């Protein structure tokens, strides 16, 4: 029948079946040879009955409206001539982004350990969010956005599913770019506790990491981020491989002051 | 006989249902009060013959 | 415990396990019954390693950066007896 | 003397009790249409909102419980789309009815509708500072033909700071009188609820309704509560309120959800609040 | 229109439970066979099952022929007779009917004006208090137009919408009985007949003495506190000779309950031996 | 005319001919037994009478035998 | 044979998962489900009461709550993996 | 006392649950939120002073089915009702 629900697999004994349904109701389950069990893998969601939890029909990964929304037009209209100073930082940046999007052979012939993303630290007002309004324009690719607190939500499985969607959505629709504006929220440190509110926050971060270390430098995503702070956030993000290349956006020198006003 | 009465009375009503607990907020006009079940929300009620 | 039983019947064998400073959590920072995971997860560690008898077919290694942050409620006296810095 | 209380409460055991809730005198005979309206084709529904319409009709309940369902007489293909609030049976979960997006009460408890009385002629003769104030607020809404043609994009945000007793809130209740557009009286007490990531939800909806409307402006007050500084402590019990304000600053300056909405603040501690 | 016994054949019932329980949690529905009588004994004979899509709360009959292809397959043996009613099941929820039940029941009655529904609730149906019940709808048309005869017997005090709704539209709720005969009760009780070996099996002793000089150990401690419990017992009231001593393990009984017992199971152990001795 | 039986074993007989529309036939039991045909299921020898292939392609002779069936739903 | 296989499975409805605290008798054990409570249960004939001890993972029905089957080796190869050539 | 009070308890059950409402529609169609249950789409019985109620209010819900039946004056909080003077 039609009224049925969704679940997520975790294992296969030995045919066999196990699930973690959405209602927080695990089931061990004798073998369903209904669907070909070799036609699926763990975390591959499936339909399932309401009373006799058994696999009934697979189904796709349908993303949430609060994520598709973050797909973007090219409403940004800000050329690199609209920005002053920072000929370096933009020069350093684009040697991580479009060339791996287009001209990665100079890496791939060498096959060097490639970079995955970026970071733009420094104080308020050096042109952080602006520059991402620019790079989304000039490049002929898509682009994405999410403030960090747009992730955190009340319910105890509201966030992690959100983030596994985006990166998965970005492996789809590829090649893509990610923007995380105020990473200072989630990325602080380990706030050790057993309370609800202390866990559901960080457990998002634990997904973000596994998402970064899940793909490779072959599929053509390229993430970045931003912050007003670096003496506050967790170095696990800064570990070699995840977010390695950095940018110390300074204050502007006095020559740069002449450009900005003009 | 009064022995077998008890155990046959007692056993009759361990089959009986549970019984909740709660606290009073105020009293509505008559034969009507309100309660909050101390973990959960509100439930207007009626009362019995005695009280 | 499964990580040891599996390790037992495949004797001899070595263990390695990093980020070991995570078992502490609260480390009974308040003694509330909400961190039972952060407490017991140290317990089952200790009770099991005491069960080896130290015969010579199973040994264990651990590591971190902050041994001054370690939990010497155990793992100091006779369990992780030999401490070894590195240059 | 100790007999009075025996007699006094003896009255309490004489009258009884009395209470009401609601009712009506003239249309006293309501109760012929009720029962016929009750069991008919006016069952209740149990709301949700869709996520996908596969060529069936996945849903997600408020509480985390996701189904995949079909219809009765409601139109399947056409009227519905993604997103909206809906109607679902209580027994076997078919779709029957749409309904619009959510509009939280609180923000509509937060809009002002009746206009106060003061004016800039009732203020205490701080004649200059008002001129820096209104030049932000109303002239870019009444006489933009000056700011634009000469070539200046006006500002869209003020802040007020002075010692107390000085009339920071006065001049702000005033301008609502001379608004020529809406106004908001944000109650800072509703942004600090004790469920994580919630207050921030109230922030962004506060603006989704704004830019829906045309030319809204906003009056915070005592943002020293919310716009406090930041720090790192493994206790950090102000951890949560930091996550709220970030719903604000990311929303004020990034990727322009803003059109013409202005902002207004107030303080007695303008040093502590975060530079951002 | 009262005093209507509903006899049931014991071959019918236990088939109603088994298929009525094997499908648990999802509910289940089948049919009854029997025969009306003048007014009173609407008996029942035998039942069976229509195929069906069962849920925890709802079900229908998928196929519309397996009940028709089988009666015509039965009369070759003629082990039963025609149809008289239909049952269904509410697995843990109580015994009553619903707006779906009446819509289908309302067909049977106008089809045949004494047909019957039956309701069962196997989960709470323990080895004692079964809760089965049956029902015949009314004519509320005949109600607004607006019966006992010198006996009524039994009424319910539970199942709310079988107790406040159970009359205004549900049914003239109606008792049941059982046709337990001698010809079958003989073949019925043939389970508990233990065995002809099952009364001279002098089982092992290595628990016996381990119970004997274990039991006396458990006698004294209750005795010598009953030795305490007779100190004077005339203290401060006649009720104070009673209510200062709650019944928290009243001692004198507790020894007698084992005094007789250890006597009663040992006297068999000794007697059984000497009888077994003369097996040879 | 025609015969019709039941699951109870009762018989009803109708006055019809080879020109019969199932939407009209289904109304006939409603004429007599008072059944909405949604609760109906007619049979001819294992072949459920589909409402489309009207009886002209079913060899419904005179004095033929049918079987009526009621739908079953509960909850 | 396929279309006849699947129906042979659909009747075999699902189960529920738990874990043990301790043991009391072959007629009564204790469990701890994966959704909170700490039921008391019995046990079926087939499974060896020997293997049932503390720590084990367990499966049982939904209504009667009687334990039948066990699944060990809570595999998670992302967690650990052997190095046999290290021998 | 003969007709009014004889009818209300006929349709108002003995338990009348309590909740709130996030939004309303004319013609006896409305909404509820509440802790124990999820939201609902609900009708009205038209003797509540229908042009009274507002968002954030509190309500009197029939139990078997949900239905907005009446509304209370304040139901503000207990402790505020303590601090007042009676003596
Ligand atoms: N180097 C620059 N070139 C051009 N404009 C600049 C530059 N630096 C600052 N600006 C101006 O400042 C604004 C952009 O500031 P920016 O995006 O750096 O804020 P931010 O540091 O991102 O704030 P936060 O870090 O809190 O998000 C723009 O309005 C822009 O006109
Ligand atoms: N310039 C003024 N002319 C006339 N009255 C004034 C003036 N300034 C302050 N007041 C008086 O003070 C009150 C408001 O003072 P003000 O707006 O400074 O409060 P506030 O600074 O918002 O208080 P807080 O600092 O606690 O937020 C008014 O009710 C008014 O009576």
């Amino acid at each position: 029948q039609l009224p049925y629900l969704v679940a997520n697999v975790v294992e296969v004994m030995d045919k066999a079946a196990v699930v973690k349904t959405s209602s927080r109701q695990t089931v061990f389950l004798p073998m369903v040879g209904l669907v070909d069990p070799d036609k699926l893998k763990p975390n591959d969601l499936v339909g399932v009955n309401k009373d006799s939890y058994l696999i009934l029909d697979t189904l796709p990964s349908e993303f949430d409206s609060r994520v598709k929304a973050m797909e973007v037009d090219e409403k940004p209209t800000e050329t690199y001539s609209d920005v002053g100073g920072l000929d370096k930082q933009i020069e350093e940046l684009v040697e991580a982004i479009v060339l791996p999007m287009k001209r990665a052979d100079k890496f791939k012939d060498m096959g060097i350990r490639a970079p995955k993303g970026a970071l733009m630290y420094g104080p308020p007002g050096t042109g952080k969010t602006l520059l991402a309004r620019a790079c989304a324009a000039q490049t002929n690719a898509t682009f994405l956005k999410l403030a960090a607190p747009q992730l955190v939500q009340m319910y105890i499985g509201e966030g992690a599913k959100l983030v596994r969607d985006a990166f998965a959505l970005a492996k789809e629709k590829a090649p893509t770019i990610i923007f995380i504006d105020e990473l200072d929220a989630i990325g602080t440190k380990r706030f050790d506790s057993e309370k609800s509110g202390d866990r559901e926050v960080q457990r998002t971060m634990l997904e973000l990491l596994n998402q970064l270390d899940g793909f490779s430098s072959d599929d053509r995503v390229k993430v970045l981020a931003a912050t007003n702070r670096v003496d506050v956030l967790d170095p696990a993000l800064l570990r070699s491989g995840r977010l390695d290349r950095k940018i110390e956006f300074p204050l502007p020198s006095e020559d740069s002051r002449a450009q900005i006003l003009q | 006989n009064d022995k077998v009465r008890f155990i046959k009375d007692e056993l009759r009503l361990l089959q009986e249902p549970g019984s909740y607990v709660g606290e009073v907020i105020k009293i509505v006009s008559d034969k009507k009060v309100l309660v909050k079940v101390q973990p959960e929300g509100k439930y207007i009620v009626d009362v019995a013959k005695d009280i | 415990r499964e990580m040891f039983a599996y390790a037992k019947e495949h004797e001899p064998c070595i263990i390695f396990m990093d980020e070991v400073d995570a078992i502490g959590g609260r480390r009974f920072s308040e003694g509330t019954s909400a961190d039972r995971e952060i407490q017991r997860t140290l317990m089952e560690l200790l009770t099991q390693m005491d069960g080896f008898d130290n015969l010579g077919q199973t040994k264990i290694i651990m590591a971190t950066n902050r041994p001054d942050t370690l939990d010497p409620a155990l793992l100091r006296p006779g369990r992780l007896d030999r401490k070894v810095e590195i240059p | 003397e100790n007999d009075l209380k025996d007699i006094e409460a003896r009255i309490k055991e004489k009258a009884g009790v009395k209470e009401s809730d609601t009712g009506l005198a003239p249309s006293h005979l309501w109760d012929i249409m009720g029962d016929r309206q009750r069991l008919g084709e006016e069952h209740p529904l149990q709301v949700a909102r869709c996520t996908k319409i596969i060529k069936k009709y996945v849903i997600n309940l408020k509480q985390i419980a996701k189904f995949v369902v079909g219809l009765g007489e409601r139109v399947s293909p056409t009227d519905i789309e993604e997103g909206m609030r809906v109607g679902v049976d209580r027994s076997k979960y078919n779709i029957e009815l749409p309904l619009p997006p959510r509009i939280d009460p609180s923000v509509t408890m937060m809009t002002v509708e009746e206009k106060p009385d003061v004016t800039y002629s009732d203020v205490g003769g701080c004649k200059d500072q008002i001129e820096k104030l209104r030049e932000v607020v109303e002239l870019p809404l009444l006489s933009p033909e000056r700011f634009a043609t000469l070539g200046i994009d006006p500002p869209k945000g003020i802040l007020l700071y002075g010692p107390p007793g000085t009339g920071k809130t006065l001049c702000a209740r005033a301008v609502a009188n001379r608004t020529d557009a809406t106004f908001i009286r944000v109650i800072g007490s509703e942004l600090v609820q004790k469920y994580v990531g919630e207050g921030a939800r109230m922030v962004r909806e506060l603006f989704e309704m704004a830019r829906t409307k045309k030319a809204c402006i906003i009056f915070f007050d005592e943002i020293d509560a919310v716009g406090g500084a930041r720090f790192d402590d493994g206790a950090g019990g102000d951890n949560e309120v930091q996550r709220t304000m970030l719903e604000l600053i990311t929303q004020l300056d990034g990727f322009d959800p803003r059109g013409n909405i202005k902002v207004m603040f107030a303080t007695n501690r303008p040093n502590t609040l975060d530079p951002a | 229109d009262t005093k209507e016994t509903v006899y049931i054949s014991s071959i019918a019932l236990l088939k109603m439970l088994k298929h009525g329980r094997a499908g648990v949690p999802m509910e289940v529905m089948g049919l009854m066979l029997g025969e009306f009588v003048d007014d009173y004994t609407v008996n029942v004979v035998d039942v069976f099952a229509m195929p069906q899509s069962g849920t925890g709360v709802s079900v229908e009959a998928v196929d519309d022929v397996f009940q028709a292809k089988m009666m015509d397959m039965l009369k070759q043996t003629g082990r039963d007779q025609m149809v008289v009613g239909w049952y269904h099941s509410h697995p843990g929820f109580g015994c009553w009917l619903s707006s779906v039940d009446v819509n289908t029941q309302k067909s049977f009655e106008q089809l045949n004006s004494r047909a019957v529904a039956v309701v069962v609730d196997p989960i709470q149906s323990v080895k004692g208090k079964v809760v089965i019940d049956a029902f015949r709808l009314i004519d509320t048309g005949a109600l607004i137009n607006n019966q006992t005869t010198s006996n009524t017997g039994l009424l319910n005090k539970a199942n709310i919408q079988a107790l406040i709704h159970g009359l205004n539209r549900h049914y003239y709720s109606l008792n049941i009985d059982y046709h337990k005969t001698a010809k079958e009760t003989k073949m019925l009780m043939n389970l508990h007949k233990e065995q002809w070996q099952s009364g001279l099996k002098m089982y092992d002793y290595e628990e016996k003495e381990e119970s004997n000089l274990a039991a006396t150990k458990s006698m004294v401690k209750i005795a010598e506190q009953y030795s305490k419990r007779i100190e004077e017992e005339k203290e401060l009231t006649e009720e104070e000779l009673k209510t200062r001593y709650v019944g928290r393990q009243d001692p004198k009984k507790h020894l007698s309950e084992t005094a007789d017992e250890t006597l009663e199971n040992n006297i068999v152990s000794v007697l059984t031996a000497g009888v077994n001795s003369v097996a040879i | 005319q025609i015969f019709v039986k039941t699951l109870t074993g009762k018989t009803i007989t109708l006055e019809v001919e080879s020109s019969d529309t199932i939407d009209n036939v289904k109304s006939k039991i409603q004429d007599k037994e008072g059944i909405p045909p949604d609760q109906q299921r007619l049979i001819f020898a294992g072949k459920q009478l589909e409402d489309g292939r009207t009886l002209s392609d079913y060899n419904i002779q005179k004095e033929s035998t049918l079987h009526l069936v009621l739908r079953l739903r509960g909850g | 044979d396929k279309t006849e296989n699947d129906i042979k499975a659909l009747q075999s409805i699902g189960q529920l998962i738990g874990e043990v605290m301790k043991e009391l008798s072959e007629e009564k054990y204790i469990v701890k489900a994966s959704s909170g409570p700490r039921y008391i249960v019995g046990v079926r004939n087939s499974v060896d009461r020997s293997k049932l001890k503390k720590g084990v993972r367990v499966t049982l029905d939904i209504t009667t709550l009687t334990i039948m089957r066990i699944l060990p080796r809570e595999t998670d190869p992302l967690v650990y993996n052997m190095t046999s050539f290290e021998q | 006392q003969e007709e009014e009070k004889k009818q209300l308890e006929e349709i108002r059950g003995n338990p009348l649950s309590i909740g709130t409402l996030e939004e309303i529609i004319d013609d006896d169609h409305a909404i509820v939120t509440s802790p124990t249950m999820p939201d609902y789409y609900v009708s009205i019985l038209s003797f509540v002073d229908k042009e009274l109620l507002e968002p954030g209010c509190s309500v009197l819900l029939h139990h078997k089915t949900m239905s907005i039946v009446g509304v209370l004056q304040d139901d503000a909080d207990p402790m505020v009702s303590v601090m007042k003077m009676d003596k």
